[PDB]
């Protein structure tokens, strides 16, 4: 009946909301609420639905490719497994929670929820994990890395679509509207209903896990959730600029280290990002833009957007802050799809696999690649706007 | 805190994958070698038969003494009898008269052969020259 | 904040990082080469027994006086032991009809071979014709 | 409506049965 | 009495034979006859004739 | 901004070019 908005801390009463559209905050145009829609019944459906496809759009081939008379059947899990074997188990480990992990936590917690319903088990950090899973879940941008292989190979030997490939595809187009239609609010005041407001009090907070608005109780804590509630993060600038520092140093190995190591007739390439992409564009340069734009111009532009904020909250200037909220949104909408390379250089050293005369692995760059852009991921996420609100 | 769930299952995924690569890597097998032509440190089959069993993980020098200590993973079915009369040989792509051998050195770069015996137990070897005749 | 420790770690990994490339290109070694035939300034090997140690870095010319200088980063391990008897070779594919030899140098292209004896100290070589017997 | 779940569902059983269909036989040779 | 054996890439002085196995890698060829029953067989040495 | 940051590579990449550039000679 009445909110707070989690982004400006503006306070206003929200009207009754229907099916169609949602609302939004009057003052930061921000997306605050969702209503009606999908219900826990098909919710579950759904999960039950992936967990039957997944093994089948996993083990299956993704596609076959004849390279040099010899056919070659590559997937997912050969690739995580040759990366893991090559040497490189947290950069195996991070993209396979990214890409198959991810829709088996979502899939787990949809259960441990229908079954906490059936039997009455706490399900309290299970929705924050759910609420903050949307974020990780990723198979669309796979589905680009597979595109983009599979273009980069077409002149290096013959790519036929396999029958996993439909699988795969259903799996993406099943997760997407699932997760477009999983309304996290809805499913909170389910669970744990609760009471609003006088609609002006000027005394309420907003709680960032549940996006709740109200009073603490006498424990400092969200009546909702059990996390203390408080007026704006505890530490969030420190953990901004911390993360911040930590992918500006491990931004330099990446670059300067070499991420492919190409065998052909016995001899090592062993080029980086920059003489990859510089070949690229030499060879390709259709998908080389595409891939420099996702590879370097997104991490170094969320660096710098990053920093020029801290400073601007430092320096307290008051000047575009129209637009600072404006470039904080596009670069946490922007920045998931900065794991791009890591999906490409899989799926591609899964695929060409020969023995001497074209043998394709990862070298030691990825691992920090990789580390920089979850760091920067969580720089943006821990990042308040709130923060950026008060320092007018 | 409950906000460190999703994390403890990302780490908790992360070491497992770890502890499957340590359970699967085996134990280092030091050879003195009097020349690695062509051994890369990154990857070198250890073949018995053809079948690969070992895999090179370390090359260095016995400072500068005209050999090479190459420090081998073995598995653990190998382990079971990898006793001291073990021999290790390294194919490459050499051809000789009368007919090429190593073709399939040839096509899937420098090797290293081994073949055991009756002996007690040992983990440093020297390699041999030449491949020898095993019958 | 124990989030502040991150950036910690991930700079003392950096700092390991600076120096594993300060010992990999550990110095810099000029050779003087009458005909760098395929000699590649980004990547060209030094082997000492077939095995990796140095790396081509630069290539220039002492002024069109028939001598190409070639600047080779070699590693502290061989650097603890580089002499002034060191002598430094262009392996080749070489074909013609008199030899055949250089198979090896035909898979993996051009290298360059060294060999260390008893000397002082020097850090300006001249390279070999060819191969010279070692023993 | 419950109609793509429904075909979902039917493509996971087309594919479990073609999957049952037609798996090969080990065999075991020195 | 089904035979398996090992097509390899021999080049030696006498036979040349096995381009095929060159291209593709090592494989393994099979030739049935008119036995009763096996699942555990012995390869042979060399590819026999078959006619 | 990607202007920006598009503006400064087009600059690195103009400046890598004219920095060895040579001459052009003319061969029958
Ligand atoms: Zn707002
Ligand atoms: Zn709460």
């Amino acid at each position: 009946d009445y909110q707070r908005c989690p982004q400006c801390d503006m306070l206003f009463s929200l009207p009754e909301i229907n099916s169609h559209q949602s609302a939004y905050c009057p003052r930061c145009q921000a997306k605050i609420r969702d209503g009606r829609d999908w219900s826990l019944t098909r919710l579950a459906a759904m999960a039950f639905t992936m967990l039957l496809l997944m093994p089948f759009a996993w083990g299956e081939p993704l596609l076959h490719i004849w390279l040099l008379g010899i056919r070659i059947d590559a997937n997912v899990m050969q690739g995580i497994w040759q990366m893991t074997k090559q040497g490189d188990a947290i950069t195996g480990s991070m993209v396979f929670f990214c890409v198959i992990g991810a829709p088996l936590i979502l899939v787990t917690s949809i259960a441990y929820l229908w079954f906490g319903n059936r039997l009455g088990m706490n399900l309290r950090p299970v929705l924050l994990m759910l609420e903050r899973l949307k974020e990780w879940v990723m198979l669309d941008i796979y589905l680009v890395g597979i595109g983009v292989a599979s273009i980069k190979v077409q002149d290096y030997a013959h790519i036929q679509a396999g029958v996993g490939l439909f699988s795969f595809v259903a799996l993406v187009i099943l997760t997407t509207v699932t997760l477009s239609h999983l309304n996290v609010e809805e499913l909170w005041e389910r669970f744990y209903p609760q009471r609003p407001a006088t609609r002006r009090d000027e005394k309420l907070r907003v709680c960032l896990g549940c996006h709740f608005t109200g009073y603490p109780d006498q424990r400092g804590r969200c009546p909702r959730c059990h996390i203390p509630l408080r007026l704006r993060r505890r530490h969030s600038l420190q953990k901004c600029w911390a993360a911040l520092l930590a992918s500006i140093v491990l931004l330099l190995p990446a670059n300067l280290l070499p991420i492919s190591i190409i065998y052909l007739n016995g001899g090592r390439q062993e080029d980086t990002i920059l003489s990859g992409i510089m070949s690229l564009a030499s060879s390709n340069i259709a998908v080389a833009g595409i891939v420099f734009i996702a590879s370097i111009l997104v991490p170094f532009t969320k660096v710098i957007v990053m920093f020029t904020l801290l400073l601007s909250i430092h320096f307290k200037c008051q000047q575009g802050l129209r637009t600072r909220i404006l470039l904080l949104r596009m670069v946490t909408w922007i920045g998931r799809w900065s794991m791009l390379d890591l999906f490409v250089i899989s799926l591609t050293m899964s695929l060409i696999n020969r023995d001497q005369i074209l043998a394709f692995t990862m070298g030691p760059a990825a691992f920090y690649f990789g580390a920089a852009v979850i760091l920067t991921i969580l720089a943006v996420e821990w990042l308040d706007s709130r923060l950026l609100w008060d320092a007018h | 805190s409950p906000f460190w769930l999703l994390p403890f299952i990302a780490l908790m995924i992360a070491s497992w994958l770890i502890w499957d690569s340590y359970q699967d890597r085996g134990n280092t097998v030091t050879i003195d070698f009097m020349s690695a032509d062509g051994i890369v440190p990154g990857r070198t089959p250890v073949r018995y038969q053809g079948v690969e069993v070992g895999t090179v993980q370390d090359i260095s020098l016995s400072d500068d003494l005209r050999k090479i200590e190459v420090k081998v993973s073995i598995k653990s079915d190998m382990k079971d009898a990898l006793r001291e009369e073990t021999q290790f040989w390294l194919v490459t792509p050499k051809a000789s008269l009368a007919g090429v051998s190593g073709l399939d050195a040839l096509v899937g770069g420098n090797y290293i052969g081994m073949m055991p015996g009756k002996g007690k137990e040992q983990d440093h070897f020297v390699a041999l020259d030449t491949q020898p005749k095993y019958r």
